[PDB]
RNA sequence: GUGGGAGAGGGUGGUGGAAUUCCCGGAGUAGCGGUGAAAUGCGCAGAUACCGGGAGGAACGCCGAUGGCGAAGGCAGCCACCUGGUCCACCCGUGACGCUGAGGCGCGAAAGCGUGGGGAGCAAACCGGAUUAGAUACCCGGGUAGUCCACGCCCUAAACGAUGCGCGCUAGGUCUCUGGGUCUCCUGGGGGCCGAAGCUAACGCGUUAAGCGCGCCGCCUGGGGAGUACGGCCGCAAGG
């Protein structure tokens, strides 16, 4: 599992300034993580349609973010994805 | 009437967690080597939901029966 | 004659006929009798009295290998398992204690269509 | 890494060169898995509830380690490989539960 | 974001005891078993009841609740690992990023289909026993598929709260699971019963709304004929 340790790392690794929890970046830095984790998870254990679900849902919501972004500053998405490493 | 004494009133302090410490369980456990029922037990919602899965254990470690037998009938 | 004082006495009741076997410290059967034995034969077994003659003469039995102490060992719910008891408290043996061991599964085997 | 303890129990009819004999053993697994013991506490002899192996006694072992995650389940494996310990299990060490109190 | 919590939520590996059947040994007789009665069956190659030993599959008493969890189907022996949801407190961070949701994709009880494994118990069909005016049944003794496992397909249902999702608003009383608090009382989320206003054809509903309202999807428009016909789509088939 994820741990503090880890966390915290990728906040500091996203965040726009010093002393920031919470911010699209951030926000969808962190799915990311989760994301990445479960996937991982999921190619072992193909029976676990229970935990496959929060994926998509976190999915879901990652996505639903990164419209946002490009709503909001396209200059902050074009950049983020290739910090992610997202698209396929 | 089941108002004969419950096993926490004639008790002390003591972990839920251990066990190990069979001196207490078996005061938990009926004639036979069932789970006394809350009624008897005198604990609570999430006591005995736990007290449930310590003796669990000591089963398993071969420490408080399973079943016993019948002593008149 | 073959001299074996105090022993076990096994009572396996049922609903459809109640038995007894006597058997030896160790646990090997020395006499055992039956409701079917006696004389009766179908809807007769499960009857306390049947079950009374059952346990009665399965001590004369005993008697005759001078046995004199005995524990009770009780299988089962069946139809005057208490007569069965109330019996050897009676037949003239010296009653140790009664033993309620009746084996309940945990849940195993999928009972058939009669719970 | 996280907290257990591991429940080991084996033959009581074990003689004094016999039982330190498989202490040995359990301790060099061990430190074959990365488990730093915190503490131990040997209880001994109790009378079984029930008779295990046909044995109505057991001698009973306790061990608080500090071992890795990916690793416990194996800890156990290479530990129920004596034809002689007969128990194992091993609990994520939690904090106690206090009651009637 | 940080700090707490609860749970049969899922997946994998493992392991515990009860009982069952079978096998072997010990001891021991004449029956056992089953029913309203009975018989079919099993026993002198010695059954039954009893002790000890072994194998194996299934399932998991008590705790267990009028309880918990989950989107539903559904989920309970214990342990470890991997994993989803969620609640509370602090009010820290982003700054409206939100709700719904045709088609689509995924999940989807039971039975059932393919290949392989497995098979203790139970048991469609089937084989006998009895019941009866008769019995292709209800009862009794057997018993194959199947039921358990893997991978794959099937996708329906009284798949029910027979009550789409989401937000606000409108007396309370009481029981309960769970979190925070200054904790004989306050405060949050959940499960029940009673009940104001109100609604309702009525039964009932009633801050877990079937109430007052806004958004968005789904569906109904006399009974039978029919969930049939035709056509298309799907499936190995059964069929959907």
């Amino acid at each position: 599992p994820i741990t503090k340790e880890e966390k915290q790392k990728v906040i500091q690794e996203f965040a726009r300034f010093p002393g920031d929890t919470g911010s699209t970046e951030v926000q969808v830095a962190l799915l990311t993580l989760r994301i990445n984790r479960l996937s991982e998870h999921l190619k072992v254990h193909k029976k676990d349609h229970h935990s496959h679900r929060g994926l998509l849902m976190m999915v879901g919501q990652r996505r639903r973010l990164l419209r946002y972004l490009q709503r909001e500053d396209p200059e902050r998405y074009r950049a983020l994805i290739e910090k992610l490493g997202i698209r396929g | 009437p089941s108002r004969k004494a419950k096993v926490k009133a004639t008790l002390g302090e003591f972990d839920l967690r251990d066990y190990r410490n069979v001196e207490v369980l078996k005061r938990f456990l009926s004639e036979t080597g069932k789970i006394l029922p809350r009624r008897r037990t005198g604990l609570s919602g999430k006591e005995q939901r736990i007290l449930a899965k310590t003796i669990k254990r000591a089963r398993i470690l071969g420490l408080l029966p399973f079943t016993e037998k019948l002593v008149r009938k | 004659k073959r001299q074996v004082a105090s022993g076990r006495a096994y009572i396996h009741a049922s609903y459809n006929n109640t038995i007894v076997t006597i058997t030896d410290p160790d646990g090997n059967p020395i006499t055992w009798s039956s409701g079917g034995v006696i004389g009766y034969k179908g809807s007769r077994k499960g009857t306390p009295y049947a079950a009374q003659l059952a346990a009665l003469d399965a001590a004369k039995k005993a008697m005759a290998y001078g046995m004199q102490s005995v524990d009770v060992i009780v299988r089962g719910t069946g139809a005057g398992r208490e007569q069965a008891i109330r019996a050897l408290q009676a037949s003239g043996l010296q009653v140790k204690s009664i033993v309620d061991d009746t084996p309940v599964p945990h849940n195993g085997c999928r009972p058939k269509k009669k719970f | 890494m996280r907290r257990y303890e591991v429940n080991i129990v084996l033959n009581p009819n074990l003689d004094q060169s016999q039982l330190a004999l498989e202490k040995e053993i359990i301790q060099r697994a061990l430190e074959n898995y990365g488990a730093r013991v915190e503490k131990v506490e040997e209880l001994g002899l109790r009378r079984l509830a029930y008779p295990i192996a046909k044995d109505p006694q057991g001698y009973f072992l306790w061990y608080q380690v500090e071992m890795p995650e990916d690793r416990v389940n194996d800890l156990a494996r290479e530990l129920r490989i004596r034809d002689n310990v007969r128990r194992v299990m091993v609990v994520k060490s939690q904090e106690p539960f206090l009651a009637n109190a």
